[PDB]
RNA sequence: AGCUUUGCGCAGUGGCAGUAUCGUAGCCAAUGAGGUCUAUCCGAGGCGCGAUUAUUGCUAAUU
């Protein structure tokens, strides 16, 4: 229930923040507790800044610009740096966004793949699927390949994305939708030469109904 | 509580999704405000959607847009605030209907897809 | 062929439905009386595009006569009443005649010099008899839609009761005549509704603020016309999103006893009293004391710029110098006593001439140039 | 072309409404065809249904 | 020092409303307005001091007196069908999945300029009612899709419009006919002759989206959104149980065609099996994620399908009181799940995927998939002969399917 | 695992213009500000008032 920000609201907060802060610079430099600020000066203003001095000592005042500007460099480095994602944090935030929120439910996703042959895109799905918290199973078949998928909303889109555009004999979606719990752990790609085993083991976990519409919907595509 | 009139009303969820998608299309210059601009986008046929609010009173000054959305196949949902629906668009002032438009390329095309698909089966 | 034929029907179509007009009047002082407004409503979008297609034809029939006429006279009824006025004969002193009713004093003395050099041949018999036809056919479908309009406007505290509080009724059945319907007038924005009616007349030398532009039949409402006319577009386009308020309120026959129209109008009749609300008092600001005391200045780029632009320069510090007691001879007729000094002249000091100093060049302002930006 | 002429014939044939099946059932079939596309609007708009 | 103070100050969360401002300061004590303290100067004062600081009886006991024998009845059927050699009961299968598959889009008409809600089948399968958005009821032919009876309908969109059992068979067209609901709440009943209501039913403050009648055709079954749903006896003229089980809305109420069930199916994402000759909820049904928008009894009597937004039809066994399968219909919000008004011949299911699907009843596999329309598939039915096949949808128009 | 888009901050470097920058418990404004061009089209702030070396600070001189 947040509520966003007009461009002219942001530039008023940004602008009052600012102006704030230089008053209490200004009245920690007037009350003594902070030195009064000395001028900015770079290559290009050193002998306007000092010319009197730059003349006597040229090398000493231009190692003291240097130092200068070196100084406010290392200051801004340091305040990147000091601010900066720890590389484990890193993949904290990067394995937390990916990580949805399956209490309220789970959205499964049922594929049929004519051929899945290639080792290179039984190693894609299984990665994928994996990375993206996609826990299902791969039956393999001599026609039928049901991949049943489940996870979060994001994760699904992206996978279904994946076989759709990214991996290539066809990919067919068979079924999308949401059940109340998971019923599949990782990607296992257990091979099935037969259909009475294959649809043991989706029995197994509570989802023959997956094998019976993929072998269904192959039957019928073989007929047509 | 809201008009009966306004049917579909959005929960919570997808309320904070679609100020969120209707901030983002704002910063993307792919946002129409007001039920004029959205009547004209409507007639232009280059909206994806029409948000609009369940607060106008009347609510008969844009109960003409469900009918125009259903005219061009445009999804349609309504806001339960005129305030927080203002605020996603980028304006202080309350806004009763945003039209968010049709930009090839646009990186928002997925999650416009993704809420035209959420708003077309919470109708009924 | 079509049009002709066509017209047979449309006008028994017109001529049934306006006789269940007159029944549906005279009863009123299952059929309701809805389908009726209904019917009449596409009758007279059915009168527009037939007499849009009769002017067409007219057009095309008599621009082997007097071409020229149809730049002159864009609007349809007064091409249509013109061609029948001046006929074949154009030089036969119709200008003085009903004319004058039908056009304005200013196109009526175009339109007789372009008649001087028409370049034009007659027209035959048949074409002549074909145009008075055509001219007469038109006259009564305008006739018949100014019945409708009439019947219309007679009943609009019933079909939109909000929209008739805020323009009247009169406006309220010309806008809704030419929107095609109350369903069609809501489902329209208000920036198209506020030119709804509007003409594109012609301007004879005249600048386009004269012949008010992009003005439709709320800008000659009541309400709008009663502002001084420097008030008069932010009031036609306040009332034509009121209107379209109310027309959408309208369209779903909600608040049938005018509440909405009842406060959108004295929400109009607010913003116009606000806007002819006499200025505030505004005080006068005293002339600053003179000061004598000293004041410190910042400089840097800022300072060194405007030092740099306001300083002393070359050019001009040549231009200051002026020699002594070598009469130099008068340059420029048009203001005498002035010179460009020691610029080009001898005794300068100088063997080469001084160079343009860039820092004087003439710049526009950033307002100024936001608005050639706008402009490209 | 045999799915338009089809659908003419059942215009013709005063069976509007099998038409609009047919014409339904062969833009199904060919999807995103604007031939198809072109033929079931001016099917309704030969028949009133503006 | 004092500085700090001030710094303090600014970080200081101060309401910036007046009378909260008002409230704040009378707490503390300090005078709510100096002399010319504005609403600003109020504020920064409170700043700086924080910054400082018996019908229902009559009517079970003949809703069980109708339902027992035609249960009986159902039983020795179902037995006789059983002592029917299974050579007959397979090659009858295999007609129907050969019939079935053979469907084609038999007609396509624009029921409205609105968005069709609803479609129902007259009990004689000659004439069908299609609900609109519109507010407008229409009675097409069957054979032939054309309108012969408008109604006027309701003032806001139409949810369900159901033709008596009776109807167009025993009881006369001047008689009640037909039960339509609004999204306002309104019930309103019909005839066949007469255009304007016949009747209006109240007391539903809030919309109600399904009504349909009881198989006895006394008692019709409305459903609410106040988490409840009713039942109407029209001897009585009066409602007769207002039960409260779901814990949301109510969206669908199925009968059985014995008479002696009725199941609600609501957007609590769980069913409830009530029982309309005692008024307990025998059965609960749960597995459903999100709202279920569909419930239909089968003719079998032990068998309950139910179709939810979980792109899911669970079919529910009465006789295990328990789900026996789910069938992953569609891939969008299922709306329409019906079986075979005969027996349980097959099973057809329609959802917002713009598409129809039918299942064998017993196996629960597809046959044939009724692809078409544009729109959103709201709601389906099939005829008492059993080779009608009527889907409205979000597309204006309703299509008919027969075998060709 | 990298890559990359948008918005918001925080800084760094650099360029440009001081006839302009702000203030709004003043008013009006997507329920439409404002429209010379393109007007059955355009779509956002406008106005009034106030501050000022046409943003404001320090520093160094003379004083």
């Amino acid at each position: 229930l947040g509520v966003y920000l007009t461009k002219k609201e942001q530039k008023k907060l940004r602008r009052q923040t600012r102006r704030e802060a230089q008053k209490e610079l200004q009245e920690k430099v007037r009350l003594g507790l902070m030195p009064p600020p000395e001028p900015k000066v770079r290559i290009s203003n050193l002998m306007r800044v000092l010319g009197t001095e730059a003349v006597q000592d040229p090398t000493k005042v231009e190692a003291h610009v240097r130092a200068q500007m070196a100084k406010r460099q290392k200051a801004h480095e340091e305040a990147n740096a000091a601010r900066k994602l720890t590389a484990e944090q890193r993949k904290v935030k990067k394995i937390k966004k990916l990580k949805e929120d399956i209490s309220q439910g789970v959205h499964i996703s049922v594929y049929r793949v004519r051929n899945l042959s290639n080792p290179a895109k039984k190693f894609k799905i299984e990665a994928n699927a994996g990375q993206l918290y996609l826990t299902g199973v791969v039956v393999l078949h001599k026609d039928v390949n049901v991949v049943v998928v489940e996870g979060g909303p994001k994760a699904q889109k992206k996978f279904k994305r994946l076989m759709l555009h990214r991996i290539k004999n066809k990919c067919v979606l068979v079924w999308e939708g949401t059940a109340k719990d998971r019923s599949f752990g990782e990607m296992k790609f257990k091979q099935c030469p037969t259909e009475n085993m294959a649809r043991e083991h989706f029995k197994k976990h509570g989802a023959e109904h997956y094998w019976d519409l993929a072998l269904s919907e192959s039957v019928l595509e073989s007929t047509d | 509580d809201v008009n009966p009139k306004a049917y579909p009303l959005a929960d919570a969820h997808l309320t904070k999704k679609l100020l969120d998608l209707v901030q983002q299309s704002c910063n993307y210059k792919q946002l129409r405000k007001g039920a004029n601009e959205a009547t004209k986008t409507l007639n232009r046929g280059i909206s994806e959607f029409i948000v609009m609010a369940a607060d106008a009173e009347p609510l008969e000054i844009i109960l003409h847009l469900p009918l125009l959305c259903e005219d061009k196949n445009v999804p349609y949902v309504f806001v339960r605030s005129k305030q927080a629906l203002g605020r996603a668009c980028g304006v202080s002032r309350p806004v009763i209907a945003c039209s968010v438009t049709i930009k090839e390329g646009s990186q928002l095309k997925q999650q416009i897809q993704s809420i035209q698909q959420s708003i077309e089966r919470l109708l009924v | 062929a079509k049009l002709w034929d066509s017209k047979m029907f449309a006008e028994i179509m017109m001529k049934i439905e306006e006789y269940i007009s007159k029944q549906a009047k005279a009863s009123e002082v299952a059929a309701p009386e809805y389908r009726v407004i209904v019917d009449a409503n596409n009758l007279t979008v059915e009168i527009e595009n037939e007499l849009n297609i009769i002017h067409k034809f007219i057009r095309d029939k008599y621009s082997k006569r007097f071409p020229e006429l149809e730049s002159l006279v864009p609007n349809a009824l007064d091409y249509i009443r013109t061609v029948k006025e001046l006929g074949n004969s154009l030089d036969k002193c119709k200008n003085n005649e009903n004319l004058q009713q039908i056009l304005t004093n200013a196109t009526i003395m175009v339109v007789s010099v372009t008649a001087s050099t028409t370049q034009g041949q007659q027209l035959s018999e048949e074409e002549l008899e074909r145009l008075e036809e055509a001219c007469d056919m038109a006259l009564e479908l305008n006739a018949s839609k100014h019945r409708i309009y009439e019947y219309v406007e007679s009943r609009m505290s019933f079909i939109a009761p909000n929209l008739s509080i805020i323009i009247g009724a009169s406006t309220a059945a010309k806008i809704m005549g030419v929107a095609g319907g109350l369903t069609n007038l809501s489902k329209m924005p208000a920036c198209n509704i506020m030119l709804l009616g509007a003409q594109r007349k012609t301007l004879s030398g005249f600048s386009s603020t004269s012949v008010l532009p992009h003005t439709g039949y709320i800008y000659h409402s009541d309400i709008v016309q009663s502002l001084p006319p420097d008030l008069r577009r932010k009031a036609a386009r306040l009332v034509a999103a009121k209107c379209t308020l109310a027309a959408r309120v309208d369209s779903f026959h909600e608040s049938t006893e005018g509440k909405v129209g009842y406060e959108l109008k004295d929400e109009i009749e607010r913003k116009f009293d606000k806007w002819q609300e006499p200025p505030p008092v505004k005080q006068v600001k005293p002339l600053p004391a003179p000061l004598d005391g000293q004041r410190k200045k910042r400089g840097g780029r800022r300072y060194r710029k405007m030092k740099e632009r306001l300083g002393l320069t070359e050019i001009r510090k040549q231009a200051n110098r002026m020699s002594f007691g070598e009469i130099e001879e008068d340059a420029y007729q048009e203001d005498l006593g002035f010179s460009l000094g020691h610029l080009g002249k001898s005794g300068s000091g100088r063997v080469r001439q001084t160079q343009v100093n860039e820092a004087t060049k003439a710049r526009i302002s950033k307002t100024l140039q936001r608005t050639l930006q706008k402009q490209s | 072309p045999l799915w338009l002429l089809l659908s003419r014939l059942e215009e013709k044939i005063g069976q509007l409404t099998r038409a609009r099946a047919i014409l339904e059932k062969s833009r199904l079939k060919n999807p995103k065809n604007p031939g198809l596309w072109l033929e079931s609007v001016r099917l309704e708009y030969r028949a009133g249904l503006k | 020092a004092e500085f700090e103070r001030r710094k303090r100050a600014r970080q200081i969360n101060v309401s910036t409303d007046d009378s909260e401002v008002k409230a704040c300061l009378r707490a503390l004590g300090e005078p709510i307005t100096l002399f010319g303290e504005g609403p600003a100067e109020r504020r920064e004062r409170l700043r700086n001091i924080l910054s400082v600081v018996n019908s229902l009886k009559v009517a079970r006991l003949w809703i069980a007196n109708y339902s027992l024998p035609r249960a009986m009845k159902r039983l020795e059927e179902a037995r006789l069908h059983k002592e029917i050699p299974e050579t007959t009961r397979t090659s009858q299968m295999q007609e129907l999945h050969k019939s079935l598959r053979s469907l084609n889009n038999f007609c396509s008409q624009i029921g409205d300029d609105r968005p069709i809600s609803y479609c129902h089948f007259s009990p004689n399968s000659k004439m069908l009612a299609t609900a609109c958005w519109s507010g407008l009821c229409k009675l097409w032919s069957v054979p032939d899709c054309n309108l012969l009876h408008t109604l006027r309908g309701h003032n806001t969109n139409v949810g369900a419009i159901v033709f008596h059992p009776k109807s167009t068979v025993s009881l006369d067209p001047k008689d009640v006919n037909l039960a339509s609901c609004a999204a306002d709440g309104s019930v309103k009943l019909w005839s066949l002759d007469s255009d304007e209501p016949v009747a209006d039913i109240e007391g539903h403050t809030v919309r109600v989206a399904r009504v349909m009648w009881h198989p006895s055709g006394r008692f019709l079954g409305t459903t609410c959104y106040d988490r409840s749903w009713r039942l109407w006896d029209l001897e009585a003229q009066e409602e007769i149980l207002h039960q409260e089980g779901h814990s949301m809305g109510v969206y669908d109420i199925a009968f059985h065609q014995d008479g002696s069930l009725a199941g609600t199916g609501g957007l609590d994402a769980f069913g409830r099996v009530w029982d309309l000759r005692t008024g307990r909820c025998i059965m609960f049904l749960e597995g459903h994620l999100k709202e279920i928008y569909g419930i239909n009894f089968s003719p079998n009597g032990y068998h309950i399908a139910t179709g939810s937004g979980d792109n899911t039809c669970k079919v529910w066994d009465l006789r295990q009181r328990r789900c026996v399968y789910t069938i992953p219909a569609h891939q969008n919000l299922v709306t329409g799940v019906k079986f075979e008004p005969i027996h349980g011949n097959f099973l057809l299911t329609g959802a917002y995927d713009n598409t129809a699907k039918i299942w064998t009843h017993p196996g629960w596999s597809p046959l044939k998939t009724l692809a078409g329309h544009e729109g959103k598939v709201m709601g389906l039915d099939i005829s008492s002969d059993g080779q009608l096949i009527a889907t409205c949808s979000y597309d204006r128009t309703f299509k008919l399917w027969m075998a060709e």
